[PDB]
């Protein structure tokens, strides 16, 4: 039940809502009074998928899929078997979700460390909450938000990048998946610098910041430092999924058209629009 | 066919490579242990790795993880409770005592050295050539706790020597003495440095050092834990 | 405002750190670069110093000797005109050799052969900078970790530009260099093989890339957390674990029910983020030289 050296920090203390009520631990896991939000909001929405499984027709877990309304629902509610399932599940995701960020944030009181964990977290939730809530409601229908099914909702992706030709074009987008690589690179190099140093050649002695910092010096002409890689990770990640959500929000709401076309804002101005030779001329 | 051979065996890889990096994250804190110490029934699915040894580099020894492990402390707490699974009350203050958010471990008692072996932290006032480059300069201003009240000046900054970086406000109190504050926990403004994980009168209390050039890991753990425990155990004294 | 360690509220400054001697022949090194107090809000001010030896300046030559002649073709497409370069920029498209050269180098320079002359100045700038990675752990008595990982990066590179097309028997097979290019080069891959949605050594590559985003804003978010125990001094917790560790650890075991160890997190990650890379690669070897389409594959596996 406990780590070597966790027993004096399980102290009474650090609740947001219940005071020392749902204080306290179940095997290595805290239970908020948002332990008991989570639980109730996942099982709920647990049993309600498994429910629609039934309504469906299948139990093999590469079938059941849970469609939202279709478009002609508009924004109201829709039968539990025509989309309302949908619609429930997404409030018990939702539910079960913020939950869990504000779990983190009682986990974090009682350990006396900052709230960077659900900060972040947060955006996660903003990114689907863009998908399922935001864009949807933007454009007018529940019907434009994703499946829960994990081929179907792939299904998904393929038909709405599509409808906009080639989605690399959007140009957000491009920005995102510039900040998903340079996050990878990121997570490749911290990884395998601190444990170059911890993990020395060989009979050799542990090295030190300083040879972290040499190294990269060496390689690059450059060092951002170990304060520096952990905030730049941060950074790196949040980042990713800002413009991800960026990219998302204004896909069918301020632009619409194929994401080709967007680009000739540049190539079409008075200054060269009209002087010929090369692609466009 | 071989794309199915390759991701059949890539799904194996990946469970030994699972199985490997769980037990990696083994080589601390484990075996688990019972409210009160001794050795946990179940320890899950997993196995302890066989031990290893890191050579520490100034002549300091060596770590061999996973090995027989203490708290090398009293811990004043007691159970609130008939079962496993509660809170334990702070039997003391919370504080003074050391546990909660206020908790230090026991690092050892000398300070953690640069590349070179010299101190990597010491007050800017006895490092060479190390100065203020950009932003307020905190020294000189008055310090200011939760309860509004001031608690001392900021009479140096004590500085990472490798890496450059502010580590520590050094304060002085009515008393003469100084006290060290973790730079991340202190907000540093136009006419004053503001510190909210602490009233005024919780200062005198942070955990005082033996040199006053040197810090050492047991040292940091107190201070930076102290403070930190304020900010759940000075609640009473914070305003708004 | 409760304060975040997000940017530093004081830069502090000293003599320019010239960095260990190991094995180094600091003959090498340049000497200390200028320093940004911009870049000090957020990491280290201190630009430089590199060290550069023969095996460096080879690398940084051919790769500029790369950079340089797509640059060339760049400003013959646009015909030499400086405004319609600027304009026409992301449309400029180095390309191979025709399905008809096959594996030859024989096709003429301006229908391919600058395209085998660009990608051989990038071989070996890539392979020079890989070596050079090794090189200055060595000298340093590191592990040999960045050369590793960085190997996985390499051999997706590798597969797409060089492994693949030759076993698929053409140089045609492989990418232009340019902006739009690369991208339709891309989409287009993908049509062609069945959608890569199919193919399950994608799927698991988004994994760890989304994965990869997970796990550094946990970690990275852990430690700044952590930051107020000293934590970011990773390497002196896992020599010697301090409150900064262990509060961390338990963030994660109280909430998701396990966790790792200062030292661990970082195998977590180095594996999290190379595997994108190691995964991806199998994933296009196996495109059209075993499988033409991964919708067909998929509906039977075997
Ligand atoms: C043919 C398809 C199109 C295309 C169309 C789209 C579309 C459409 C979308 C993207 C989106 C994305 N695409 Mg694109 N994309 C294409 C080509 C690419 C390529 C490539 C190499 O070609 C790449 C790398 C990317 C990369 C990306 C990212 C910028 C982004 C996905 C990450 C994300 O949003 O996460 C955000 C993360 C989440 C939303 C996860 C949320 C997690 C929540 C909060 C909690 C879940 C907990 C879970 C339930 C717990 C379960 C129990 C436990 C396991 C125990 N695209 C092609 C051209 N792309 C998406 C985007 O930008 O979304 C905003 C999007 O909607
Ligand atoms: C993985 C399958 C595709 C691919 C799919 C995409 C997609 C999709 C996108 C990019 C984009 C980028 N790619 Mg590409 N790209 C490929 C391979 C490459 C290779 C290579 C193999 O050498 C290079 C040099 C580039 C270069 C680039 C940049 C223009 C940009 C950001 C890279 C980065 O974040 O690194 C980080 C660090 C620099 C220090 N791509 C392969 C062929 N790449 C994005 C872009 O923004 O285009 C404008 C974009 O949206
Ligand atoms: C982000 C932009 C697109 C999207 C584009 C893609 C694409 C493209 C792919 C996936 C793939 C996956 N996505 Mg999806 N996906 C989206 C949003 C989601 C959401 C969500 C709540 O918003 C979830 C839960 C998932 C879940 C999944 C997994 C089934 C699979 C591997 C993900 C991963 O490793 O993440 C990183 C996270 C971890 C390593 C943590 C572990 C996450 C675990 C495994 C997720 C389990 C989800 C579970 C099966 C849902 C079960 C219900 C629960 C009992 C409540 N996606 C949106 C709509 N996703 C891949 C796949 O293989 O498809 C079949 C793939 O190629
Ligand atoms: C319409 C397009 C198709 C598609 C077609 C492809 C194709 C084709 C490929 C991918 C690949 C990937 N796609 Mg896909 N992809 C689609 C949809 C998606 C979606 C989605 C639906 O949202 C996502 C999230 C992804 C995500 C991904 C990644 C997991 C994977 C790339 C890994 C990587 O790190 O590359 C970035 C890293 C590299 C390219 C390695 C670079 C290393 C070299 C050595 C560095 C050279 C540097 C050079 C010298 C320049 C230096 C300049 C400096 C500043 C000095 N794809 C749709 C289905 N995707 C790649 C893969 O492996 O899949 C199997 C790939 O080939
Ligand atoms: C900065 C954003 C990056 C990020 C950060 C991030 N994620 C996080 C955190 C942080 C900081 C956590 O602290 C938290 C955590 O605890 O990690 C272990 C978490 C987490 N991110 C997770 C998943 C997740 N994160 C993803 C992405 C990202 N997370 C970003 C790229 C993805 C991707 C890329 O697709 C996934 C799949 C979980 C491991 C955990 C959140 C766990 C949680 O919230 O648990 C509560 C809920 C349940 C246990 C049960 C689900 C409730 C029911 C309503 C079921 C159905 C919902 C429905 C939408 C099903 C969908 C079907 C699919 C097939 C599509
Ligand atoms: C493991 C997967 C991730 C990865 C890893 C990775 N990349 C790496 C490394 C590693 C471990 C290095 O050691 C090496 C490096 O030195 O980084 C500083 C590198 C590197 N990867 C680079 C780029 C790069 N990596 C990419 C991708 C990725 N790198 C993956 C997401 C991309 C993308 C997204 O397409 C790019 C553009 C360079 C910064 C560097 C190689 C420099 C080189 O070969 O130089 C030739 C010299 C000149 C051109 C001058 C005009
Ligand atoms: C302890 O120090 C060190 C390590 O880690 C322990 C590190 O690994 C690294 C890592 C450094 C990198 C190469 C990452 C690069 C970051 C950028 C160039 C940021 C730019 C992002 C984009 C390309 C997106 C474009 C978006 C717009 C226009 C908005 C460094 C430097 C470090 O020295
Ligand atoms: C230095 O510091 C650091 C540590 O520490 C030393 C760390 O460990 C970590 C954490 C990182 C790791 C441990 C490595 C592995 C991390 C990943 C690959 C992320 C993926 C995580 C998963 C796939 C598992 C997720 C499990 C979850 C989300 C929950 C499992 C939930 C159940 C089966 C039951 C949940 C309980 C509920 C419903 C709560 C309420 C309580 C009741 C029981 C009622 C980091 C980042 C860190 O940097
Ligand atoms: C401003 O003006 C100046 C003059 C400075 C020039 C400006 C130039 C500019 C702005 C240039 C832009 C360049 C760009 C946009 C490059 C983009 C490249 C991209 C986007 C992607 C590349 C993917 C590349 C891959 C996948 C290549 C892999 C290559 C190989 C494996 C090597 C292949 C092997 C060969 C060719 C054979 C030779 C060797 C042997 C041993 C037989
Ligand atoms: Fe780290």
């Amino acid at each position: 039940a406990l780590l070597s050296f966790e027993r004096k920090y399980r102290v009474p203390g650090g609740t947001l809502v219940g005071g020392n009520l749902f204080d306290f631990w179940v095997g290595p896991f805290y239970v908020g009074f948002f332990g008991v939000a989570t639980f109730f909001f996942a099982a709920l929405g647990i049993i309600l998928i498994a429910w629609s499984a039934v309504l469906q027709g299948t139990w093999n877990p590469q079938l059941i899929s849970v469609y939202p309304p279709a478009l002609e629902y508009g924004l109201g509610g829709a039968p539990l078997a025509k989309g309302g399932l949908w619609q429930i599940i997404t409030i018990c995701a939702t539910g079960a979700f913020v939950s869990w960020a504000l779990r983190e944030v009682e986990i974090c009181r009682k350990l006396g460390i900052g709230y960077h964990i659900p900060f972040a977290f947060a955006f996660a939730i903003l990114a689907y909450l863009t998908l399922v809530l935001f864009r949807p409601v933007m454009m007018g229908a529940w019907g434009y938000a994703f499946p829960y099914g994990i081929w179907t909702h792939l299904d998904w992706v393929s038909n709405t990048g599509y409808t906009y030709g080639n989605f690399h074009y959007n140009p957000a987008h491009m920005i995102a998946i510039s900040f998903f690589f340079t996050n990878a690179l990121a997570l490749a190099l911290h990884g395998a610098l601190v444990l170059s140093a911890a993990n020395p050649e060989k009979g050799k002695e542990m090295r030190t910041p300083d040879h972290e910092d040499t190294f990269f010096r060496d390689l690059v002409g450059y060092s951002i430092g170990t304060l520096g890689i952990h905030r730049l990770g941060l950074l790196l990640s949040l980042s990713a999924v800002f413009f991800s959500a960026l990219c998302m929000i204004i896909t069918g709401t301020i632009w619409f058209d194929q994401w080709v076309d967007w680009w000739q804002w540049w190539v079409k101005l008075p200054w060269w629009a009209n002087i010929p030779g090369g692609i466009n001329g | 066919d071989l794309a199915s051979l390759a991701i059949y065996s890539f799904w194996i890889f990946l469970a030994g490579l699972i199985y490997y990096l769980q037990t990696e994250n083994m080589r601390e804190g484990y075996p688990l242990e019972n409210e009160d110490g001794t050795p946990a029934a179940n320890q899950g699915p997993f196995p302890l790795p066989k031990p290893k040894t890191f050579i520490l580099p100034h002549g300091r020894g060596t770590l061999t993880v996973p090995g027989p492990e203490s708290e090398d402390r009293p811990i004043a707490l007691a159970r609130t409770a008939v079962s496993e699974g509660f809170p334990h009350a702070p039997t003391g203050d919370p504080m003074k005592d050391g546990v909660g958010p206020a908790s230090w471990v026991a690092r050892r008692d000398l300070p953690e050295l640069d590349g070179h072996g010299h101190n990597k932290i010491k007050p800017m006032k006895a490092a060479a050539g190390f100065h203020v480059s950009a932003g307020k300069n905190p020294i000189g201003l008055p310090v200011r706790g939760c309860d509004l009240e001031i608690a001392g000046k900021v009479v140096d900054i004590w500085v990472d020597i490798p890496e450059q970086m502010a580590r520590f406000l050094e304060v002085e109190l009515k008393d003469g003495s100084t006290r060290l504050l973790p730079m991340q926990m202190v907000k540093v403004q136009s006419n004053r440095v503001h510190v909210n994980a602490l009233s005024s009168d919780l200062f005198a209390g942070i955990p005082t050092i033996k040199s006053p050039t040197e810090v050492t890991l047991l040292e940091e753990d107190k201070i930076c834990g102290y403070v930190a425990g304020g900010l759940m155990y000075a609640a009473p004294k914070r305003k708004s | 405002a409760e304060y975040q360690n997000i940017f530093s509220q004081v830069q502090v400054r000293g003599p320019a750190d010239l960095g260990m001697t190991e094995d180094v022949n600091l003959a090498n090194r340049s000497g200390v670069g200028p320093f940004s107090t911009l870049l000090g809000w957020f990491g280290n001010a201190q630009l430089g110093p590199i060290y550069l030896g023969s095996l460096g300046v080879l690398s940084l030559f051919s790769g500029l000797m790369w950079f340089f002649t797509i640059g060339i073709w760049f400003w013959y497409q646009a015909g030499w005109n400086p405004a319609v370069f600027l304009r026409d920029l992301f449309f400029f498209s180095l390309e191979p050799p025709a399905p008809e050269y096959g594996l030859s180098f024989a096709a003429p320079l301006k229908e391919g052969g600058l395209w085998l002359i660009a990608s051989f100045f990038m071989f070996v700038a890539v392979w020079s900078w890989w070596g050079r990675t090794y090189l200055r752990a060595q000298a340093l008595g590191m592990g040999k970790h960045t050369a590793w990982a960085f190997l996985s990066a390499i051999w997706l590179w590798m597969v797409l530009g060089f492994i693949r097309p030759i076993l698929m028997g053409s140089w045609s097979e492989a990418v232009p260099y340019g902006i739009f290019s690369h991208l339709d080069w891309t989409n287009n891959f993908s049509l062609v093989h069945g959608n890569l949605f199919y193919n399950p050594f994608h799927g698991l590559s988004i994994a760890f890339l989304y994965g990869s985003a997970l796990l550094f804003a946990m970690h990275g978010a852990t430690i700044l957390a952590v930051s107020r125990f000293g934590g970011e001094r990773e390497l002196e917790q896992i020599a010697d674990r301090g409150t900064a560790a262990e509060r961390a650890a338990l963030f994660w075991r109280w909430t998701m029910g396990f966790n790792a160890t200062m030292e661990g997190t970082h195998r977590w990650a180095i594996w999290m983020a190379v595997l994108v890379t190691l995964t991806g690669g199998i994933g296009i070897l196996l495109s059209g030289t075993v499988v033409d389409n991964w919708y067909v594959w998929g509906q039977n596996h075997g």
